[PDB]
C-alpha cells in the first residue's frame, strides 16, 4: 500500500524562562553641609 | 547559548521599525533617542539597516503597555516585568513590547530605555542568552554609563552567528 | 496503508518575560557639619 | 497512507532579563548644625 503524506508541524517550543532580580541602585550621594 | 534555538532570523538586510505609542514618563525626542541609538547598537556589527516609519505595518512595532496587553505575557505593576520581545517573523513576530508602570528615563536613575530596548530588539533580531555577567544579552541587566557603552564580546559572537 | 512520516518540528518558544526590577539606593549619609 | 505523527515538540525558548538596575539613592540630609 502507499505510505502516508507527513503529520503536522510540531507543537511551538514552551516559552523562555522569567529574568531573575535586579542589582539595587546605587547609594545615595552626601547631603549639603549643615546650618550655620 | 547566546543564538535563538533552532533560530528565526531576518531573511532580508533592510528593517524597519514603528513607535506604535510614547510613554509619559519622557520627552518624545528622548524616546526617539533612545530607540535610535539602540537599533544602531546593532547595526553597527551586522548588514542590518534599521529604519522608523509613521503609518503602515512594519517588521518591528515598539510598544508601551500595562497588565494584559493582547498576548500571553501580561505585565504585572510596577517591578517584576518591564518588556518582552517576539523573535523574527510576520505579524507580532519581531514586536518589542514595554511596561508602563515602570518609569522609562534617559539616564542612571528609574529605567534606561535604551540599556533595555538592546536587550529586547536584540530578542525581535533573534539573539539567544549569554552566561556571562559582561553580556547584554545575559539574563541580568546591570545599569552602565550609556555614554561609553559597548557589547561584550559573547554579544558580538551571537548577532555575527546569525548575520554576515 | 503504510503510515506516513513524523511532521517538521514546532516553531521555537517565545523569548522569556524580562525579571524583577532592582530595589532603590541606599539613602546618602548625612551632610558635612555647619561652619564656625 | 495515514496522514503521519504530528511531529517533534519546538524549541523552548531564550530568558528574560533582570529588570533594571535599581534607582538612585536620594541625595543625603543636610549636616547638623555648626558650633556655638
Ligand atoms: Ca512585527
Ligand atoms: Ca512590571
Ligand atoms: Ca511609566
Ligand atoms: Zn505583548
Ligand atoms: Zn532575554
Amino acid at each position: 500500500g502507499p505510505p502516508g503524506p507527513p503529520g503536522p508541524p510540531g507543537p511551538p517550543g514552551p516559552p523562555g524562562v522569567v529574568g531573575e532580580q535586579g542589582e539595587q541602585g546605587p547609594p545615595g550621594p552626601p547631603g549639603p553641609p549643615g546650618p550655620p | 547559548f547566546r543564538e535563538m534555538p533552532g533560530g528565526p532570523v531576518w531573511r532580508k538586510h533592510y528593517i524597519t521599525y514603528r513607535i506604535n505609542n510614547y510613554t509619559p514618563d519622557m520627552n518624545r525626542e528622548d524616546v526617539d533617542y533612545a530607540i535610535r541609538k539602540a537599533f544602531q547598537v546593532w547595526s553597527n556589527v551586522t548588514p542590518l539597516k534599521f529604519s522608523k516609519i509613521n503609518t503602515g505595518m512594519a517588521d518591528i512595532l515598539v510598544v508601551f503597555a500595562r497588565g494584559a496587553h493582547g498576548d500571553f505575557h501580561a505585565f504585572d505593576g510596577k517591578g517584576g516585568i518591564l518588556a518582552h520581545a517576539f523573535g523574527p517573523g510576520s505579524g507580532i513576530g519581531g514586536d518589542a513590547h514595554f511596561d508602563e508602570d515602570e518609569f522609562w528615563t534617559t539616564h542612571s536613575g528609574g529605567t534606561n530605555l535604551f540599556l533595555t530596548a538592546v536587550h529586547e530588539i536584540g530578542h525581535s533580531l533573534g539573539l539567544g542568552h549569554s552566561s556571562d555577567p559582561k553580556a547584554v544579552m545575559f539574563p541580568t541587566y546591570k545599569y552602565v554609563d550609556i555614554n561609553t557603552f559597548r557589547l561584550s564580546a559573547d554579544d558580538i559572537r551571537g548577532i555575527q552567528s546569525l548575520y554576515g
